[PDB]
DNA sequence: GTTTTTCCATAGGCTCCGCCCTCCT
RNA sequence: AGGAGGGCGGAGCCUAUGGAAAAAC
């Protein structure tokens, strides 16, 4: 038999005013936003948005402006804002292209725009467009007209809001609990060919939320661009908070093992022990490589009343080295809990590490909170994505970017461009 | 406070020590059953012994990977009437026609396959662990078929019911297509019960025989304590 | 005379991509 | 592409262990 334990209780997002609202009820974080409205409201050029869309007198485009902007009034607190409209005579590029150069040209902070209907090679190749110019937000008509139009536009102002340079949230959470550095990776396998992608996350108020991002890498170029990578945020994480030193360092992988031995642990070593020859990281400095997984054959069944699923923040121990992590909960709702397929954890497994065995129950317990707790710092919607953000923001990038590639986009190179690395354009 | 259950099957009974004949490795190396390649050598385990056999126990790491062979080679050699061995390696793959009652079912044959493996911890404690999928073939040509390419072959409500009926048979929906309050247990019920009727067992604890000994498996849920720290 | 790559092999474990649906405050 | 989840189909990746060969130095 194995044992469990459970994230500690108390967790509460982080509000605009200070305040703070429970987690995992989505009605009373609404609420609390309309109190306070988000942790930091984003500053605009213009106040003023852009509607581009080819359903023009459409009553179901009309509730959706007025949505918008109540929402981002009221609820969002992006106050004085004006949203345009502009209308493309057809779907195909070179005329949605002439209205997103219009709106850009009559002076927008975003574009939110309305695709009629399902189209992956005009969606990446005009998107490609968008976020190398502005921020973006498409809709499928198809979609909108038969989802629900308030929760539907919610979600998608949690991800506008958050393009636009926004925080809609924070967790509310121990500053000096958990790793420094996080440096995840994401891969998408194109023609048996993957394609990594690195995210670069620590620490720069106490709390840790998502800095940087990289642009794809071969295989073959991995592990440079890793030992790179390690280097470069040592070294931001130094720039962003002196009088502070680089305790903890943790590297998530996903899409492939990491290599317990001359390979990412290879590369991991030998960057610790060069920074630490420029005395940039402590002495005592501790660090791991994890591997999180979601296609194990695990399945795990909780307590009968909370719909037989294990309530979130639960870390089941299948050896020292591997463990699984619930990661969602049914929700309470106004009559009770809602109907829910069966939930698979995720597998956690420590490929890795430098701790002596005295601090393994204390660095793995930290580890792993700190994974449940990035978890919910994922900003496309209300619910969150099982993925924490270390490894599923680096999982969208490199979606996008590659499907960029092959569709025939325009190239995104986010060296080039600073809000490529610090602007959530993938979300 | 509470239990949680992982599909992972204890073995609560196993050989303390086992024959096991270790030979150099070559090129022409037949990787079967009773055989496992470790390295250069080539360790022989069961009925596939020549004598010069080396007594091993569980406080050896050998142990546990080539017990993890022994138990997918001896698991193998129990399959029940019904089920039928799909693939036997590092998984131990069974498949089962579904011949309850769901439409089109002389159209479309749906199988289960449980995908067996066996989950190794605290360098003595071993078990097993059984996962569930449903294989869609085209029974005409009996090969493999997807949703969509249902759709083509068939029309959109053959694809419908046969959605429905998958996602029932795994028990995450109703029979009728939506979610309901008790899918994991019912999931569970599904796991246990068919790897009951799979190894031909009727009762909770089976027995299997084996040239080391005898190896006695639960058929039950494998329970997960709180601990506090 | 002397470490890196670069291919093999078996044993094991995922792991990406599509599309099919039920749900959301 | 508002998301979240599950399922299915299709390719394969990837680790570990060994092996050799080759070019170094
Ligand atoms: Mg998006």
């Amino acid at each position: 038999m194995m044992e469990y334990k459970i994230v500690e209780n108390g967790l509460t997002y982080r509000i605009g005013n200070g305040a703070s609202v429970p987690i995992s009820n989505t009605g009373e974080l609404i609420k609390g936003l309309r109190n306070y409205g988000p942790y930091e409201v984003p500053s605009l050029k213009y106040n003023q948005i852009a509607l581009i869309h080819n359903n023009q007198f459409s009553s179901l485009i009309n509730q959706l402006k007025s949505q918008i902007s109540s929402k981002i009034d009221e609820v969002w607190h992006i106050h004085n804002i004006n949203i345009s409209e502009f209308i493309y005579d057809s779907p195909h590029f070179d005329s949605i292209k002439s209205q997103v150069d219009n709106a850009i040209d009559t002076g927008v902070d975003g574009i939110m725009l309305v695709l009629p209907e399902y189209n992956t090679p005009l969606y990446y190749k005009l998107k490609s467009y968008l976020i190398n110019s502005i921020p973006s937000q498409f809709m499928r008509y198809d979609i909108l007209s038969n989802r629900n139009l308030t929760f539907y536009v919610d979600n998608l102002l949690v991800q506008f809001v958050s393009k636009l340079g926004g925080k809609p949230w924070i967790l509310n959470v121990d500053p000096e609990k958990g790793s420094d550095i996080i440096i995840g990776t994401g891969a998408t396998r194109i023609d048996n060919v993957n394609l990594f992608c690195f995210a670069m996350v620590f620490k720069k108020d106490g709390t840790m939320l998502w800095n940087e991002i990289s642009p794809i890498v071969t295989s073959s170029e991995y592990l440079t661009y890793l030992k790179s990578t390690i280097k470069k945020v040592v070294y931001g994480f130094k720039k962003s908070n002196p009088d502070w030193d680089v305790e903890k360092l943790t590297l998530h992988v996903s899409g492939k093992r990491p290599k317990m031995k001359d390979g990412e642990t290879k590369i991991l070593k030998e960057t610790v022990e060069e920074l630490k020859k420029q005395e940039m990281v402590s002495r005592d400095v501790k660090y791991a490589i994890l591997h999180l997984n979601e296609t194990h054959p695990f399945w795990v069944m909780g307590d009968p009343n909370n719909r037989f699923h294990p309530y979130e923040g639960t870390k089941v121990k299948l050896s020292s080295k591997r463990y699984l992590l619930t990661l969602l909960q049914p929700y309470l709702k106004r009559n009770g809990l809602e109907m829910v397929t069966p939930i698979k954890p995720l597998s956690v497994e420590i490929v890795s590490d430098n701790w002596t065995s005295e601090e393994y129950y204390h660095n793995v317990h930290e580890i792993l909170d700190e994974i449940y707790y990035l978890s919910k710092m994922n900003w496309r919607g209300f619910r969150s994505r099982n993925l924490p953000v270390t490894v599923n923001y680096p999982k969208l990038v490199a979606g996008i970017i590659a499907n960029v590639n092959r569709y025939g986009g325009y190239p995104i190179n986010p060296e080039g461009n600073r809000s490529l690395q610090t602007n959530p354009w993938f979300l | 406070s509470g239990i949680l259950y992982i599909n992972i099957y204890p073995i609560v009974n196993y050989p303390e020590t086992i024959k096991v004949s270790a030979i150099p490795y070559y090129e022409e190396f037949l990787p079967g059953k009773w055989k496992k390649r470790i390295g250069d050598l080539i360790y022989l385990y069961g009925y596939g012994i020549e004598n010069e056999f080396d007594e091993i126990d569980n406080s050896n790491a050998l142990f546990g990977k080539i017990f993890r062979k022994y138990l997918l080679d001896i698991l193998s050699e129990n399959i029940a009437t019904p089920w039928q061995l799909k693939e036997l390696g590092s998984t131990l793959r069974l498949v089962k026609e579904i011949t309850e009652n769901y439409e089109f079912s002389n159209i479309i044959k749906l199988q289960y396959e449980l995908i067996i493996n066996v989950h190794h911890w605290q360098n003595t404690n071993f078990g097993i662990i059984v996962d569930l999928k449903i294989n869609i073939l085209d029974r005409e040509n009996n090969q493999r078929i997807s949703y969509t390419k249902i759709k083509d072959k068939y029309g959109e409500s053959v694809k419908k019911k046969i959605w429905v009926s998958v996602q029932a048979f795994h028990r995450h929906l109703t029979p009728e297509g939506k979610k309901y309050a008790t899918a994991m247990r019912d999931k569970f019920n599904l796991l246990t019960g068919l790897l009951k009727e799979a190894f031909g067992s009727s009762e909770d604890e089976k027995t299997f025989s084996t040239p080391d000994g005898e190896i006695k498996i639960v058929f039950k849920p494998l329970e997960i304590v709180e601990v506090s720290n």
